[PDB]
RNA sequence: CUACCCUUGGUUGUGUGCUGUUCUAAUUGGUAACUGUUAUCCAGUUUCAAGACAGUGUUAGGUGGGCAGUUUGACUGGGGCGGUCGCCUCCUAAAAGGUAACGGAGGCGUACAAAGGUACCUUCAGUACGGUUGGAAAUCGUAUGUAGAGUGUAAUGGUGUAAGGGUGCUUGACUGUGAGACAUACAGGUCGAACAGGUGAGAAAUCAGGUCAUAGUGAUCCGGUGGUCCAGUAUGGAAUGG
RNA sequence: AGCGAAAUUCCUAGUCGGGUAAAUUCCGUCCCGCUUGAAUGGUGUAACCAUCUCUUGACUGUCUCGGCUAUAGACUCGGUGAAAUCCAGGUACGGGUGAAGACACCCGUUAGGCGCAACGGGACGGAAAGACCCCGUGAAGCUUUACUGUAGCUUAAUAUUG
RNA sequence: GGACUGUUUAACUAAAACACAACUCUAUGCCAAACCGUAAGGUGAUGUAUAUGGGGUGACACCUGCCCAGUGCUGGAAGGU
RNA sequence: UUGUGGUAGACGAGCGUUGUAUUGGAGUUGAAGUCAAAGCGUGAGCAUUGGUGGAUCCAAUACAAGUGAGAAUGCCGGCA
RNA sequence: UUCUCGCAGUCAGACAGUGGGGGAUAAGCUUCAUUGUCAAGAGGGGAAGAGCCCAGAUCAUUAAAUAAGGUCCCCAAAAUA
RNA sequence: AGGGGUGAAAUUCCAAUCGAAAUCCGUGAUAGCUGGUUCUCGUCGAAAUAGCUUUAAGGCUAGCGUGAGAUCACAAAUAAG
RNA sequence: UGUCAGAGCACAUUAAUGUGUGAUGGCGUGCGUUUUGAAGUAUGAGCCGGCGAGUUAUGAUAGCAAGCGUUAGUUAACCAGGAGAUGGGGAGCUGUAGCGAAAGCGAGUUUUAAAAGAGCGUUUGUUUGUUAUUAUAGACCCGAAACGGGUUGAGCUAGUC
RNA sequence: CCUGAGUAGCUCGGAAAACGUUAUUUUGAGUGAAUCUGCCCAGACCAUUGGGUAAGCCUAAAUACUAAUUAGUGACCGAUA
RNA sequence: AAUAAAUAGUCAAUUAAAGCAAUACGUGGUGAAGUGAAACAUCUCAGUAGCCACAGGAAAAGAAAACGAAUGUGAUUCCGUGUGUAGUGGCGAGCGAAAGCGGAACAGGCCAAACUUAUCAUUAGAUAGGGGUUGUAGGGCUUGCAAUGUGGACUUGAAAA
């Protein structure tokens, strides 16, 4: 069973799962979206637990 | 769309620090303000840049 | 008078290629003759015509359904043509919130260095009487009126000493963050106390992380631009990445 | 120009004349030819046509309108002996109901058991995984100024080469 | 309607379709052009513009008008890309 | 005491088959298979007797699977 | 019925009552909010009816009282005023 | 001789088959599409909706079922105020 | 087209409130499939018998059981062996310290001027057996029209010679 | 003095290599070197350090496969297999 | 033979193969499509099938202009692991090593050229010998010492098991 390559490359994953992410909204268009949403975005977050099982088992 | 965003950038160090909003075909001036600069930890001034 | 640098012309001289001739040995031949040979292929010799062109190999432009592989949307009171495809406000929506239809009305793909932030001052439009140019209607003072005014714009909600109009000073249309909630399948969106840095207004408290609120926008990949208390396929750099 | 309700004209069964007792077809004729038309040819044309279309003489069972006869079957006897179909069946009719048109259900009605020759109303009879329609991110064939490429054809540099 | 005689969808269409005689246009100067083949080779042709391939009409008679802006075709000689 | 309808569907406990292993054991005084019978079980299923038949087979515990048929316009054979 | 973990299934719904849209206060029509039932559910009433009313089947009994509905015969059950 | 041939042209004919023969092989092609999927008893018991979808006969996540485990009081229900 | 009652008739058993038939009353629109819903005027099966459809290899996660255990656990290939269990074989695998994009730091660490704040961490193992689900292989079974490659055919028919 | 010349490279088009063209390796077209103080290499590249000497040939063993000969095995089939 | 000589050609003699199959394995040339991507062209299926040439008992490959980061390994091949890693990919589907490490087996030899010999109308730039085979560089050229021996990738006989 090989890791699915498009997704090594973008889910860290911790200790005691919980897979880690980077968010989106934050490659193209800087002035359409405002500072804090800018700030907010940068923090890299964790994957919503209905997703845990389709990622889970994909890595 | 329209592309009528602009850039601010400290004079001493020459960072991009600053986004905001400018249009162009009304006031014509370059905008020059004063604001915080985070590599010079103070308020400096902040000119516009391409 | 001895030198270095520009505009324009002639010269012996090379160096390139550009068109143009002549010549032939490369080369070509479905010109002829000869031999292998009793052979319309073929090989060899000579002649004849061409002649460094043509044909041929690579490389590169152009025309090319002759030929090949393929796409050519969905909703849809059957399908087609028509219309629509995201976002915002009202009604439908049954007095929490939500709630469909090719149901009823309409808007956006922004605008403003002031229409932001702060201190201070001030508060309708309209109508009536009164007054040169001046008229239904400009402006002037007076009263009257309880919003029919204003609120950048669609509709709704809210707001008459306000969130509306004028002025002085500025740029918080900050940096780094974020406890706790809303609404949410995910992605995302929204609100925000409080803390540190350094500011603006103000006597001070206080206020300020854009506007009265609700739309005003689009993932990922790829590549580019600016900064860098990152790495640099042995080492030092660099390229290339982060 | 010619020709024109045409193999072309929608309104259009155009109008008018002839044929006809009577004539959406037919012949001729006028032209608002919705949109005729000159080598995707136009207009005429004798002969020819298993071509089309209309009128007509003779002609006849095509028909008013149906009859008769003879054979081969059919039918009966002897002999050999298939098929498609088929959930089990001892398989009525009316009104109603019902997945919306009933042998079975409901409420009435009718009917001794079983063949044989017939006929075709029904059993949405049988034969064909509907040809039409729609759907599938289905196929093939064909087209093109749909996309991307390409065999060919043509042009230039370079080698063959002075 | 088509000129005719003919051919055609074996096994639902024989026709007003296809052919045809004749007409015009175009290409082609001989190792012809067009064509099959990757090339050799071959047809065209043991032919030579009174010949051969292609497109279009379709006996015979009379006629074949207007437009070269667009597409295509041919030529152009300085320029532009 | 409270319950016990049920498709899709989750969970539990089970019957049967074929063979291997060790343990017991039946068989020409007639084994399996096959029909018949007026049995026993909550079900999958299991015995008893007799006719036929003429040599292998039954139970207990584990183990392994070509393991369980009414439908596929199913395939093959037979028969209406 | 909250939280975590394994495992699915489902995304063609229908009708009756209620409040409205489209529709013509038409449809066993269509689209919604709500209460039930059916689906996935038998028995009795309804003459016969998937969706109404009553009800919610462990199995046997040739036992008793009832719900909706109903008592001349078919068809079990009633009389008086 | 078949991404060919032949065609007085009809999509004709090419061994009872031709909008591109016949049989073999890749090959058990792929099919969100029909049909079929074989023993028993017990316990529990749904949905037919929302969002997105070159998606609308399909798919993913949430919602609803089940199994294992915790929370056992302040959590969830049912009545009055 | 049977069932619950029930007469008469004829027999007599895996000894049982028995067996076979069943005049007559009450009651009663099959089975799979797919469907909102089918007795179906929707479809499949003429009848019987046999054959016939979720397995296998190699890995992932989860549940259950077992061995072994806190500097743990565990072998693969290979070699010897009754085409054996097993013995050797520690090369590797997981766990034992995380965080960070990375150099690095270290029970702390990234972001940050910040040693605040927040994110993430400040121990609960491993190898097998068995079962459920899942991945790559045709992966429950049957079912195309088709696509490509190699060959065989002009003895019918079309054309030419 | 010798130590493999149309050679290694460089350029244009392509490919093998895990790599969709890139160090390394190959090549259809073109050009084209040096000679131990040398040549190539250590993912573009240069210097330093370090490694190896192409452009010539040959090579058993472990490895793959069994229609065949012999002996034998099977929790493989037992005439729809 | 055209052409005088010579070559082409023709005639004769001797030695090799041409073919088959083990539907299998090997190398080499050429080389699809179905399918997956939920469509599709880059891509995958796949250098797979097929066609073809060539052997062989095994073949191919092979003794470093190497690995690659070090006080390092020291031909090739094959198995496990590294690892589903570093990377590569319309960064989608997917693809997937080289080191290092544990192992089975283990062998490395020989020409060209310098120089020298003999002979070719020696115009040799050719024919047959000697000599020499490479990296902590070697060999040749001038000069000495020590050598008689292991060793096989190997010829003929004899004997034995
Ligand atoms: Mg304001
Ligand atoms: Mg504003
Ligand atoms: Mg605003
Ligand atoms: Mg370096
Ligand atoms: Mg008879
Ligand atoms: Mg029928
Ligand atoms: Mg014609
Ligand atoms: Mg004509
Ligand atoms: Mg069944
Ligand atoms: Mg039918
Ligand atoms: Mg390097
Ligand atoms: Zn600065």
């Amino acid at each position: 069973m090989k890791v699915k390559s498009a997704a090594k490359k973008r889910f860290k994953l911790t200790k005691s799962g919980q897979i880690k992410r980077k968010h989106a909204y934050t490659s193209h268009l800087a002035p359409h979206k405002t500072t804090k949403q800018k700030r907010h975005l940068r923090k890299q977050g964790t994957v919503s637990a209905s997703d845990f099982k389709r990622i889970g088992n994909l890595i | 769309a329209v592309k009528r965003s602009t850039r601010l950038g400290c004079n001493d160090c020459r960072e991009i620090n600053y986004l905001t909003f400018k249009n162009v075909k009304k006031n014509p001036e370059k905008l020059a303000l004063n604001k915080f600069c985070s590599r010079c930890r103070k308020v400096v001034v902040h000119k516009e840049v391409k």
